[PDB]
RNA sequence: AGCGCCGUGGCGCAGUGGAAGCGCGCAGGGCUCAUAACCCUGAUGUCCUCGGAUCGAAACCGAGCGGCGCUACCA
């Protein structure tokens, strides 16, 4: 588990041009900060 | 190498005009947006390496709703639709650019 | 005892108020053309006249500034080079601040005159005797 | 105030006693598929003013101007 600490686009590799929508999120049980994909394309508007 | 008048576009519903400060490495760039921002404009793709862009050339911008300090480029005018809004002053008069 | 210390003072703030109502604001907003390659600035004579400036003097202190090179065309200066209407325009207001004013003193009223063979200024409101030449 | 220096083509040097110079700049062309490098052609002048010997001076000199460094404040 986690909270989000925002919203962010990263962009792709080279052979691909694209962004993806991914959530720069802080972890409950030891307080490290990560980044996450959200999968299924209408998804990052449900974040919140 | 090779071998193998356009209506001018405006800016709507969060989207506007940029002028490139500084270009930067890897496809990257800064754009100083006619909103008092001074953003990083990331090149899209069908426009990475198609369309090549300068330091000093207005540029049509989308912004991210998510992701407000980063925005990245739809579209580079040359030189003629930079003029022609200037004289509609669609984007500020105190950014003046012309070559 | 200073009482007929205050009566002057007195005289002297009525001499003021009648000389001087007003008591720079006339400075033209220098509106240039950056073209590139290129450079036109049209408000040359503009801000010569509201600054009560000769033209000659003040874009060679321009040229004197800034080592670039142009020409001047038509009631407007043509420098084939490359800045922004900011630096251009602090470089005027640099030159207003340590010419066309005193820094002591509010006044813009003083000019160019030639006292053995430099420039040396004089006032008119006040009867100034300064050396600046460079 | 006097003496030492000077009088651009955008610049710096120059031959300054035949009458427009060289490089750096700038416009244009050439080579290259193309760019830079390289190669060619250029238009710019009161060579500061006024007079004088001189066929003739920009040059040789002087009856004035302007800008540079010293003598140094030269009642
Ligand atoms: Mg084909
Ligand atoms: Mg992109």
């Amino acid at each position: 588990k986690g909270i989000v600490l925002e919203k962010i686009g990263i962009e792709s590799k080279q052979p691909n041009s694209a962004i993806r929508k991914c959530v720069r999120v802080q972890l409950i049980k030891n307080g490290k900060k990560v980044t996450a994909f959200v999968p299924n394309d209408g998804c990052l508007n449900f974040v919140d | 190498k090779g071998r193998r008048k356009r209506e001018l576009i405006y800016k709507e519903e969060g989207q506007e005009y940029a002028q490139i400060t500084k270009m930067l490495g890897n496809g990257r760039v800064e754009a100083s947006c006619f909103d008092g921002n001074k953003r990083m404009a990331h090149i899209r793709g069908k426009l990475r390496k198609k369309v090549w862009m300068g330091q000093g050339d207005i540029i049509l911008v989308s912004l991210r709703d998510f992701q407000d300090d980063q925005c990245d480029v739809v579209h580079k005018y040359n030189l003629d639709e930079a003029r022609t809004l200037k004289n509609q002053g669609e984007l500020p008069e105190n950014a003046k650019i012309n070559e | 005892v200073g009482l007929p210390y205050s009566e002057l003072l007195s005289r002297f703030f009525n001499i003021l108020r009648t000389n001087n109502p007003e008591l720079k604001f006339r400075i033209p907003p220098p509106v240039c053309l950056r073209d590139g390659k290129k450079t036109i600035f049209s408000n040359i004579q503009d801000i010569a006249e509201k600054l009560h400036r000769s033209p000659e003097h003040l874009i060679q202190y321009l040229f004197a500034e800034l080592g670039t090179s142009g020409s001047v065309d038509g009631k407007r200066l043509v420098i084939k080079g490359k800045f922004q209407s900011k630096q251009m325009e602090n470089v005027l207001r640099r030159y207003i601040l340590e010419y066309v004013t005193c820094k002591t003193c509010k006044s813009i009223n003083t000019e160019l005159k030639r006292e053995n063979r430099l420039f040396f200024m004089v006032c008119k409101s006040c009867g100034s005797t300064r050396s600046v030449s460079s």
